[PDB]
């Protein structure tokens, strides 16, 4: 139910056993936990620029 | 808008609204670059210091660049650098990297150590440091005899002050 | 691939000249084809320092240089109601309920014009009489 | 011959013209209404909806005019600062000779001449630049008869065999005499003193 | 939904305008400081004041 | 134009040229004394 775009990579963050996703600052999500495999993935925005 | 065709279509009817915003931001960036270039680019040649350093007893080792460090900075510059520490927004890098700024500072400092104020008008002319300091005292109403009789004490006081500056900063 | 991004359509060399078209991160490009290089701060020299040697000029030259400074700009004014409504009684009646909205703008524009006139008169009028050669 | 030298005045003129052009161009925006023409809206609907339509145009045009006024204020402040700098330069480098280095000209200042420009001023600065240097050997004081001699103004120089006194900014040797030197102490504490007569 | 989209758009535009104005003011004061620094570099390093 | 006006400057360029000529003749003939 949490929707967003970007590119997903493998991360090394250690979620405490009851969170579902994390955000760093200014309320922007960075890490998520896949509901099935139960691992932490990292999201970075798709490349853009002038 | 953020990837919304409907938002873009509704927004298109507001006319030229962000063209002037980008114009202003580009002007600000150009002004920053111009400010840096105006402040630091004041010499035409990159002067260097002789390998042998006997400046009448004065000691500039704390301010001269250090060849050992890769950044080619000095003690005070390293202390200053160490002491102080998106949804469509980008940050552009400065045109002049800090290595070139350090090179400009080193060139200016070598020029003012070796050639007095002469390099600021025309070509640099060499001068022993004691004579330049005698000129500087003569320019404030004190005869050069005072420096020529108190050189050692003057050098010791200068070294002590430049040593205390580093401790005060650190 | 540069610290400023990615660049296509130019060749990278190993020399260094004065910077023509600034690109960024200490590098920029020029035309010869188009070549991208690292900026050169200036010429290199090592002034001959010794503790019992000096250099003294023997001749001189006289140079004349220019400096350009702007001191003024055009004075403009804007009629608020004519621009925002344009000969419409209904528009004026609807706009009237906004309070004092354009009096401040006219005040600011008049101040700007007065400042331009003061700038010009202060910069140039610095003599009491009109001397003649 | 060379053009593109009067960049600043042209830039100011272009900025003002562009601001005026965008301000007058902003008049053709719907701003979310049905049309940008006032009479067309007036002669197509009923007043209860007509006023609703007109409000959007009113607020949009007000916002654009506010932005234009703010930009004009900023540019006027910058122009005022530039004019103050120009006035100071005119006061200090035309009505007198300046000692502060590099304020007006590159070198030792001699004089300046003003000229007008459509929206500014042009200063022609005349400066003195030394050239054709030459190496010499120097000494800070002269020991003679057990006394130390220092130059009044100038510096001791040497052909390579003899010694002379010169002015600092132009080579003109002269014979060392008691008239252009003064005595203080004895030649025992000065580092680098040399023997002569 | 177009009404809500417009309501969001106007506020976002207002915020962008405020940010731009603040940046302009800060740039002006920074430029003044840079001019002072350049004058000091020219007058106190290249000569005696 | 739709309500915008441009006002002429108070000092026409002839007077500015006269000021420059007076200043320049003064600085040629009298040095800095006239300041
Ligand atoms: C959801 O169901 C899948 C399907 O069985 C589970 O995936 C298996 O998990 C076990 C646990 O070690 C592995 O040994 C199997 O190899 C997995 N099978 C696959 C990936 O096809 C998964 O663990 C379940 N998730 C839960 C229960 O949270
Ligand atoms: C100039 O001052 C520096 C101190 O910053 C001197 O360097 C010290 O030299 C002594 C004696 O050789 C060493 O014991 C210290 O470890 C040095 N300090 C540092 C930080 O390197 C330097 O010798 C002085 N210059 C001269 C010519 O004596
Ligand atoms: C002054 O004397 C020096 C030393 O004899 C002359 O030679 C220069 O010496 C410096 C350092 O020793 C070198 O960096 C230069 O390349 C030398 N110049 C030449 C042409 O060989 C020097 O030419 C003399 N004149 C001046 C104006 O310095
Ligand atoms: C100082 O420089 C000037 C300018 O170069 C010299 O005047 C030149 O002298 C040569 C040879 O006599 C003439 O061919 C040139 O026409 C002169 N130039 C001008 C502009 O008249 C002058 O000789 C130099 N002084 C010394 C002592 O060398
Ligand atoms: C030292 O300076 C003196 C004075 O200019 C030079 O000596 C003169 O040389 C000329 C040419 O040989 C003679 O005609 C004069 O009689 C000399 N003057 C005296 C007082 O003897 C001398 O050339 C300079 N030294 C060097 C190495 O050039
Ligand atoms: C200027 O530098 C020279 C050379 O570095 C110094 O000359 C040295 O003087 C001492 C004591 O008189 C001698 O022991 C050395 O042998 C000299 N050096 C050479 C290479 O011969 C001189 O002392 C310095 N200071 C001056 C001239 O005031
Ligand atoms: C300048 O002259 C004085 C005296 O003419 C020299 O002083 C003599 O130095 C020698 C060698 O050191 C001593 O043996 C004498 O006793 C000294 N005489 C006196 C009266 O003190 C002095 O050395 C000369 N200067 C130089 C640089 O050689
Ligand atoms: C010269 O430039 C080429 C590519 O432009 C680079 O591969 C090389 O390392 C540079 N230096 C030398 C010494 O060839």
């Amino acid at each position: 139910g949490l929707t967003g775009t970007g590119v997903l990579t493998e991360s090394n963050k250690k979620f405490l056993p009851f969170q579902q996703f994390g955000r760093d600052i200014a309320d922007t999500t960075d890490a998520v936990r896949d509901p099935q495999t139960l691992e932490i993935l990292d999201i970075t925005p798709c490349s853009f620029g002038g | 808008c953020g990837d919304s065709t409907e938002c873009s279509n509704l927004l298109l009817q507001y006319g030229s609204f962000c063209t002037q915003l980008n114009r202003a931001l580009t002007g600000i960036a150009v002004e920053q670059d111009k400010n840096t270039q105006e402040v630091f680019a004041q010499v035409k040649q990159i002067y260097k210091t002789p390998p042998i350093k006997d400046f009448g007893g004065f000691n500039f080792s704390q301010i001269l660049p250090d060849p050992s460090k890769p950044s080619k900075r000095s003690f005070i510059e390293d202390l200053l650098f160490n002491k102080v520490t998106f949804n469509g927004l980008t940050v552009l890098p400065p045109l002049l990297t800090d290595e070139m700024i350090a090179q400009y500072t080193s060139a200016l400092l070598a020029g003012t150590i070796t050639s007095g104020w002469t390099f600021g008008a025309g070509a640099a002319l060499q001068i022993p440091f004691a004579m330049q300091m005698a000129y500087r005292f003569n320019g404030i109403g004190v005869t050069q005899n005072v420096l020529y009789e108190n050189q050692k004490l003057i050098a010791n006081q200068f070294n002590s002050a430049i040593g205390k500056i580093q401790d005060s900063l650190s | 691939q540069t610290r400023a991004g990615c660049l296509i359509g130019a060749e990278h060399v190993n020399n260094s000249y004065e910077c023509d078209i600034p690109i960024g991160a200490g590098i920029c490009a020029s035309y010869q084809s188009i070549i991208a290089y690292t900026m050169s701060l200036g010429a290199e020299n090592s002034v001959a320092y010794s503790n019992n040697s000096i250099a003294i000029p023997t001749n001189f030259t006289i140079s004349v240089t220019t400096e350009i400074l702007p001191v003024s700009m055009t004075k403009t004014s804007v009629d608020c109601t004519m621009y925002i409504c344009g000969d419409s009684t209904e528009c004026s009646n609807l706009l009237l309920q906004y309070g004092s909205f354009c009096t401040q703008l006219n005040r600011a524009l008049t101040g700007i014009a007065v400042e331009q006139d003061k700038n010009t008169q202060e910069v140039f009028a610095q003599v009491k009489q009109i001397y003649k050669t | 011959s060379t053009a593109s030298a009067l960049g600043k005045l042209q830039n100011v003129v272009n900025q003002n013209a562009q601001a005026l052009n965008t301000l007058v161009k902003q008049l053709s925006s719907n701003f979310g209404a049905i049309s940008s023409v006032l009479n067309d809206i007036l002669s197509r609907l009923d007043p209860p909806e007509a006023e609703v339509q007109i409000d959007r145009l009113i607020t949009g045009r007000l916002q654009s005019l506010q932005t234009y006024v703010t930009q004009q204020l900023i540019r006027a402040a910058e122009i005022r600062a530039s004019a103050n700098l120009a006035a100071t330069k005119m006061s200090e480098c035309v009505l007198g000779q300046s000692k502060r280095v590099d304020f007006c000209g590159k070198g030792y200042h001699l004089m300046s001449f003003p000229q007008s420009a459509p929206h500014g001023v042009v200063f022609l600065h005349v400066t003195y630049v030394p050239a054709q240097e030459k190496n010499f050997t120097t000494a800070p004081a002269i020991c003679h008869d057990g006394k130390a001699h220092f130059p009044r103004e100038g510096v001791f120089v040497s052909n390579g065999t003899h010694w002379f006194v010169t002015q600092r900014n132009f080579y003109e040797p002269q014979i060392i005499t008691t008239d252009n030197t003064f005595v203080s102490g004895n030649c025992d504490v000065v580092i680098g003193i040399v023997n002569n007569t």
